[PDB]
């Protein structure tokens, strides 16, 4: 019955440790991810500088390939291991079949790794949940998410971590088909999501984009200040 | 030193007709300049619709025969149905490549019916390729038997000779004549003839003797 | 009651209860009856279904040209011992180029099932084997048990409510030895029709008959060569 | 008590397979019907979000050119067993030049549906429906986590399967046609689902002996739904 | 044995003979050499029957698995790469294999050339076998890019005729396959003596 | 007591109860005796039919390990079968590495060590068997040994294993065991087995007798008991 | 074994009406030196079959050991089933084939003679696993020398008596004593009928040398 161990079912038909492992993901930092028509964009919140150190090591958004990007929630160490494995897998695929790695393949890899990692003997399942964003086939934007169970599940927009119910609940009554991207609208959608964050402190927003042909662009918190100002301008025009 | 192989020789014929696959073979098993026996039939009845012949190195012939019988029983006892002819052909090709780097010194010819009820002769090689042909001769008497079949079965190199389908009794008397004519000039042929006929009604056999030297 | 946990533990009365629990796991299979003449061995089982539309779970499974088993209980261990059985049959068929004597095969089954009843990490096999075969000395009807204490009999019946079957086998084991195939098989289903509650009758699609003969290869039957076997019966004496 | 797989009950039984049969029930429903004309198959997706892309959730996947599938419950084992059975079919075709029949496919699957063992892992949490066209025409098979594999004429799995079986036994007979069976299936679907039936809820899977390739209907599904 | 393959505007032409000898003795006249991997890929048989047959059947297996995992066709360069990596693991153990991989890509035409020595290369025309040099000669006479369909057919047919005419190890039926964008289709299987009567005058 | 789950644990007074509980598992098992004459060893087992289902000739507890050695087991039957296979294997190794028949002392010591190794570790249980071992040799005479579930293996003239372990050897020891050849000892074993438990708790038993010695020239086999039919015509004269 | 040290020589075996007679000699030559001129080269297997070998004598001892073990095992099963001679032939062939397949061949040339259930049996096993049945077997140089005598009389008369067969074996062994350098004038006859297995003593031959008075 009881929450130990991973192997044994519940008396009413559940796996506890998979269900308990998602609470770690829900009890972590928040990060959203959207795809426009041609630009894909995501970003983590809660930069949370402590005034006595650098933050260039604590980066939660990285890349495995020149077509794909990372993002996660939950605890950080599992994310470190999963990313360091995923890079090696991406290069090993590149050593085979000479294509750029399709995002579907690397998500199947990560989910399969985590899955056979879950079924095994007394091993602690990874308390993370990734966002895997890439545009490969003719520049078609894709973004998939994981689960501690290991079920990849393709979305068009996403919200994980703390408050993610409300953070995703904003996305229905903002996300239109119209239009299109229109990269500025995609950016403003990211800005509306960051202003829609649980805190939206103003300076703790760190977002990074990809225009489906370039490499990752790390933004600058003066452009984001103009973004917050023009969001406030539109909010005042609503009155 | 130790040699792994010895040439035992032998002769295997096969003719795919319209609805019949006749496979015949002599029963002389020899070595060097000796005779070990005058009865060792190269034909083996696998199913009611598949007969295999195996010549060459005799021990590998025995081993291969028994392995094929084992996998036949495995497929049947797993999947409630007998194999086809081409299924057995593909399986034999997989096996012969599965011992690529220590080859069987064995020629192989499978006759039998297809799923249409027509003859199908699958030839082989010692390494494991195959093809669906109309007639093949395997063994030392291959060169003594292929061109005559080209003259009669293939009707090749002739003028104004129409094409009659190969009937049964015509094929039977052809097999008897090619084995007499090949046994006259070859040293690895004689003393019997084991003719196997695969119809839509089972497997018949027939024994025709030869000259005793 | 804490001694009743694992295979390793001896009880303070010496009766390892995992074996008894495996026996009771055998008792919840389908009913099956096996019996031999001097020349022909027949084992007849009963099929069951999950619903009406579904097909019926078969019990007699073929093994070899002269060996056939019945089964009761679990199906996973059934197919596992089937695989091992066929493996040993074809192995001796390959090496010695002979059919197996049955008794040494069943001793191999006992030695196979001995280790999972002795060490830790594997459960005993809930299994209901009724083996029919032909060595040089004729037909044999063996049974196993999950405690690996394989028996030889002349008429056995294991499963659910198999006891009335055993009483019938008791009162006709003298009659069994003389007859030919037809009334032998109908004695077998004259055990099965008392392995059922009396308000429903044995139809075609629920029964399975497997004959092995001294010159006859082992063959399974279902509904179509069983309609010749199901005629020639009277009603139960209501 | 009952705490793991290596222990029976006094009366029967385990009590881990039983919990697997329990764990099936949380999943979404599915209904497959064998007709001699061909095997039809239906499922429900239980779509949560509008951001949830519907064609990315798989229930009906492809095994062979004539062998479909449907899954249940736990998605995990429902991916694992598919990835095995695909390889199995390819090994069979490789060494045999022919199509592994559906019963033999499920034998290959249930040869390790229960090989569950952590030493010498846990039992799997999925019920599967297999449809295909062998030499005997159409075939519809139903397995379970326990490996106790049987053929079914028209099987209904997962959630709300009780009334599904009852109302299914109401309508079925042996001499059905195809389109009647299709609409008969989706009637039962929209009596057991909760949302409105539309173009995005369900997805069909119909394999015919002359139409072996493409066992699928895409947005003619809309036309089939609107005919009720 | 002589195979050739050249790609052009409207796809890829593949042709070969059908004679496979055994030493100084001809085994058969109708050995189908162009091994059909897919309805979108075509492989050949260039030196050694067993190695070509076996490894291309294994590659066909791998392509089918790749498709059923990604719901999408494999590219040509991918398959050539996988075949070279599989073949490399027995180097020096005595495998003879010189096959070619043809097929239509997301890029369009695709033509690679995989050896048991591992010479995986792209290119425009190729020719493998003992009498391959004869085909090189007459092909690189007749080669262009803007050729027509019947014109490339006559080029390949003439090429294999010259090849089987000067070499001893070549003859039999002239296979001729044509790769399109949608899928490959056999053109014709013509006998050498018919070609001799037809093109001799 | 408590203190008795694992086979590796001791008690606060110092004994292993798994060994004890396995020892008294054979207490409920069938009665099996053995006695040796001056030129052979005779075995005998009180064997019982279940009800009517048996075949009088199944599951014989009189095993036959080597050409001149065979067992007379009592306890759990399948464990005894496996133990017999181990003994056959050990004798085959000795025959293959030394070319001659196994001496019974060495065989008993190897088998006792094998039983002991099963008594040691915690993953495994002790055996639920107790068996007899008989031999004959022209250079050695007759040896009769005895192996408990623990593995303490030494020798006897007579022994009894089963319910009536004391109740047989109360009158096994009043035999004139030395001065008799084994053809007298046949009907002696017959009367001993026939005395214990004719009808009281159960219904029917049945008699098997194994037989080794000089008269078989070193062979070990079951008697032709039906030849000279020694039990019943003497058993009916032993009820009075 | 790459290099056979101690070879035997030719073994003769032939069926007759309800029995098979085998006779091989008792010579243990090494090189050309007849180092062991008194050894046994026929094992008497249990009651029906019977083995005779040539080649490396140590390998024959090894096979004697293994087969004696197997036969004692099946007899100690107590089930009433023994091995057919043909099962022995099959097992020996499989063993030799698997032994040569690992490139470590058993240098032997063996004859299995058995009589079981009305039918005589006479089998051959080579080093390479070449194996067959025959109405008459001759190993070594005997296949060159005495084999035409067997195939002459069996073509002259397909069945034989025990007396006729024994005489023919005697004459063939005399011939082998004449023109085989690895021969010796002391051989033993083994005979199986349904009365069991019987090995005769070390018989000798009677020679002629009257040609030596010619120049």
């Amino acid at each position: 019955s009881y929450d130990r161990a991973i192997t044994v079912f519940s008396p009413d038909g559940h796996l506890f440790q998979v269900e308990y492992a998602q609470e770690a993901v829900k009890k972590g930092s928040t990060a959203v991810g959207v795809r426009g028509r041609d630009i894909v964009v995501l970003g983590v919140e809660k930069k949370s500088v402590a005034k006595l150190q650098d933050e260039r090591t604590v980066r939660k958004i990285c890349a495995l390939d020149d077509n794909v990007c990372m993002a996660f929630a939950g605890l950080t160490a599992d994310a470190r291991i999963v990313i360091n494995r995923a890079r090696v897998e991406c290069q090993s695929h590149r050593l085979t079949v000479e294509d750029p790695v399709t995002v579907e393949y690397i998500t199947r890899y990560i989910a399969s790794l985590k899955q056979r990692y879950t079924q095994s003997n007394g091993r602690r399942p990874f308390g993370i949940s990734a966002l895997i964003v890439g545009f490969d086939f003719d520049g078609t934007p894709r973004l998939y998410q994981t689960d501690p169970s290991g079920t990849y599940h393709a979305w068009k927009a996403n919200a994980i971590g703390r408050g993610a119910k409300s953070v995703r609940e904003f996305l229905e009554k903002n996300y239109t088909d119209e239009a299109i991207e229109t990269d500025d609208l995609t950016i403003k959608l990211v800005i509306k999501a960051l202003l829609e964050v649980v805190q939206s402190g103003g300076k703790n927003i760190e977002l990074a984009v990809m225009r489906r042909d370039q490499s990752l662009k790390i933004l600058n918190p003066e452009e984001i200040e103009k973004y917050v100002a023009e969001i406030e301008k539109e909010k005042e025009e609503n009155e | 030193r130790f040699s792994p192989y010895v040439f035992n020789g032998g002769t295997i014929l096969a003719i795919a007709g319209e609805d019949f696959a006749i496979v015949a073979s002599d029963t002389r098993l020899s070595e060097g300049f000796s005779i070990h026996t005058r009865d060792s039939p190269k034909c083996y009845k696998l199913t009611d619709k598949t007969v295999i012949g195996c010549s060459g190195f005799h021990g590998d012939c025995l081993t291969l025969t028994k392995i094929i019988e084992a996998r036949l029983k495995m497929y049947k006892h797993s999947n409630n149905k007998a194999m086809t002819t081409g299924a057995i052909a593909a399986m034999l090709s997989t096996i012969l490549y599965s011992r690529r780097f220590f080859p069987y010194y064995v020629y192989n010819i499978i006759g039998g019916l297809d799923e249409e009820g027509k003859g199908a002769v699958y030839s082989f090689d010692p390494v494991g390729s195959y093809q669906r042909d109309s007639f093949k001769a395997g063994g030392s008497a291959s060169a003594m038997l292929q061109p005559l079949l080209d003259n009669q079965v293939g009707f090749k190199n002739m003028q104004n000779v129409e094409h009659v389908p190969l009937s049964l009794d015509r094929a039977m008397r052809l097999v008897k004549d090619v084995f007499i004519s090949a046994a006259e000039r070859d040293v690895y042929t004689g003393d019997a003839l084991r003719i196997c006929i695969v119809t839509k009604e089972g497997i018949r056999e027939e024994t025709v003797s030869l000259r005793k030297d | 009651n804490q001694y009743d946990n694992d295979v390793t533990v001896w009880s303070p009365q010496g009766r390892i209860h995992q074996i008894e629990y495996a026996m009771e796991a055998v008792k919840q299979g389908s009913a099956t009856v096996g019996l031999k003449s001097k020349t022909h061995a027949v084992l007849v089982a009963l099929k069951r279904a999950q619903s009406e539309l579904a097909a019926h779970q078969k019990k007699i499974l073929h093994v070899d040209n002269h060996i056939g088993i019945s089964i009761a209980g679990l199906t996973a261990d059934a197919r596992l011992l089937c695989n091992f059985m066929r493996q040993e049959c074809l192995d001796s068929r390959f090496v010695f180029d002979r059919p197996l004597p049955v008794s040494r095969l069943v001793s191999l089954i006992g030695s196979k099932t001995q280790i999972p009843t002795q060490r830790y990490g594997r459960r005993p096999y809930g299994v209901g084997l009724l083996i029919a075969g032909y060595d040089d000395m004729g037909p044999h009807i063996f049974q196993t048990c999950p405690s690996a204490n394989y028996f030889d009999c002349r008429a056995m019946s294991i499963g659910a409510r198999s006891q009335s079957a055993r009483t019938y086998l008791e009162r006709h084991m003298s009659e069994f030895m003389e007859c030919n195939l037809n009334e032998l098989v109908k004695h077998g289903l004259r055990a099965l029709r008392e392995t059922l509650p009396a308000e429903q009758d044995l139809t075609t699609k629920n029964v399975s008959i497997g004959i092995v003969g001294k010159d006859l290869e082992f063959t399974i039957y279902d509904d179509d060569d069983v309609s010749p076997f199901l005629e020639g019966l009277e009603e139960r004496p209501q | 008590y009952d705490r793991g797989v290596n222990t029976f009950s006094p009366e029967g039984r385990l009590f881990q397979v039983e919990y697997a049969i329990e764990a099936i029930k949380l999943g979404s429903t599915a209904i497959g019907i064998q007709t001699s004309e061909g095997v039809c198959l239906a499922v429900e997706k239980r779509i949560t979000s509008p951001l949830m892309e519907p064609s990315s959730i798989e229930k009906i996947v492809e095994i062979d050119a004539h062998i479909g599938c449907a899954m249940s419950g736990l998605i995990a084992d429902a991916k694992t067993l598919i990835d095995k059975a695909r390889v199995e079919t390819q090994n069979h075709w490789f060494t045999y030049n022919e199509t592994m029949t559906v019963e033999s496919v499920t034998q290959a699957v249930s040869n390790l549906a229960l090989q569950f063992g952590e030493e010498d892992s846990r039992p799997f949490g999925v019920a599967l429906l297999f449809g295909g066209v062998d030499e005997k025409g159409p075939q519809l098979f139903h397995m379970d986590p326990s490996g106790t594999f049987v053929q079914c004429d028209a099987r209904a799995i997962g959630s709300a399967s009780e009334g599904a079986q009852s109302s299914l036994q109401e309508v079925y007979h042996k001499s059905m046609t195809l389109k009647e069976a299709i609409k008969s299936s989706l009637i039962i679907l929209k009596q057991v689902m909760e949302e409105k039936l539309n173009a995005t809820n369900i997805e069909l899977a119909t394999v015919q002996p002359g139409q072996n390739f493409h066992m699928f209907t895409k947005e003619e599904l809309e036309e089939v739904i609107k005919d009720i | 044995t002589t195979t050739l393959a050249f790609k052009f505007r409207h796809g890829v032409i593949v042709a070969a003979d059908s004679r496979a000898t055994a030493g100084a003795y001809i085994a058969s006249q109708t050995v189908k050499k162009v091994i059909e991997i897919n309805p979108y890929l075509l492989g050949t048989m260039a030196g050694g029957a067993a190695d070509c047959s076996f490894w291309e059947r294994l590659l066909a297996r791998q392509c089918r698995i790749y498709e059923l995992r990604n719901k999408e066709r494999i590219s040509v360069a991918a398959a050539s790469k996988l075949l070279a990596n599989m073949v490399y693991q027995y180097k020096g153990m005595g495998l003879s294999m010189g096959t070619m991989i043809c097929g239509w890509d997301k890029r369009g035409p695709g033509l690679y050339y995989v050896d048991s020595e591992g010479n995986r290369i792209s290119g425009a025309t190729f020719s493998v076998g003992s009498g391959s040099v004869y085909a090189y000669g007459v092909m690189d006479r007749g080669y262009s890019y803007d050729l027509e369909v019947e014109q490339a057919y006559d080029l390949a047919r003439r090429a294999i005729y010259q090849a089987t005419y000067r070499d001893a190890y070549s003859g039999g039926a002239v296979n001729l396959y044509h790769v399109r964008e949608d899928g490959w289709i056999r053109v014709s299987s013509d006998n050498v003596a018919d070609l001799h009567e037809k093109y001799s005058g | 007591t408590g203190y008795d789950l694992s086979a590796s644990t001791f008690s606060p007074d110092g004994r292993v109860f798994q060994v004890e509980y396995a020892m008294k598992a054979v207490e409920n098992s069938s009665t099996a005796i053995g006695i040796r004459c001056k030129d052979g060893v005779v075995f005998g087992v009180e064997k019982l039919v279940l009800s009517k289902l048996y075949e009088e000739g199944s599951n014989k507890r009189l095993f036959n390990v080597d050409r001149h050695v065979g067992m007379a087991v009592a306890g759990l039957l399948a464990d005894a079968r496996s133990l017999a296979d181990i003994a056959r294997e050990e004798a085959s190794n000795f025959r293959s590495n030394f070319g001659y028949n196994i001496p019974l002392k060495h065989l008993a010591d190897r088998v006792a060590m094998y039983v002991h190794a099963y008594t040691l570790y915690s993953a495994v249980r002790p055996f639920g068997c107790s068996f007899m071992l008989g031999s004959y040799s022209v250079n050695d005479g007759a040896q009769l040994y005895m192996i408990d579930p623990s593995g303490v293996s030494y020798g006897y003239w007579g022994c009894a294993i089963g319910k009536a372990r004391q109740a047989a050897k109360t009158e096994i020891e009043k035999l004139q065991m030395k001065e008799m050849t084994c053809r007298d000892i046949v009907k002696e074993v017959a009367k001993i087995i026939y005395i214990v438990h004719d009808e009281v708790k159960d219904k029917a038993f049945e008699l098997e007798l194994s037989w080794v010695g000089e008269l078989t020239n070193g062979r070990h086999e079951i008697v032709p008991k039906d030849i000279r039919e020694e039990a019943e015509k003497y058993a009916k004269e032993s009820l009075k | 074994t790459q290099n056979p040290m101690v070879t035997g020589t030719s073994v003769l075996g032939v069926k007759f009406e309800g029995g098979v007679v085998i006779a091989a000699d008792m010579l243990g030559s090494y090189g050309s030196l007849a180092r062991f001129r008194n050894i046994s080269r026929i094992m008497r297997v249990n009651n029906s079959t019977m083995l005779g070998a040539s080649g490396d004598y140590a390998d024959f001892q090894y096979l004697k050991q293994v087969l004696g073990q197997m036969v004692i095992d099946e007899e100690l099963l107590g089930d009433g089933h023994s091995y057919s001679p043909r099962a022995i032939h099959s097992w020996l062939t499989r063993a030799m084939y698997s032994r040569r397949s690992k490139m470590n061949p058993l240098w032997n040339t063996m004859v299995i003679g058995g009589y079981a259930d009305g039918e005589s049996f006479l089998g051959y096993v080579d080093m390479l696993g070449v194996a067959y049945e025959a109405p008459s077997l001759a190993t070594g140089y005997g296949a060159y020398l005495a084999q035409p005598l067997l195939r002459e009389v069996l073509e002259k008369q397909p069945v034989l008596s025990q007396t006729e067969a024994r005489d023919l074996v005697e004459r063939c062994m005399r011939v082998l004593y004449y023109r085989d350098a690895r021969s010796y004038n002391r051989f033993q006859i083994a005979t199986v009928t349904e009365k069991g297995v019987e090995i005769e003593g070390p018989l000798s031959t009677e020679t002629n040398w009257d040609i030596a008075h010619m120049i």
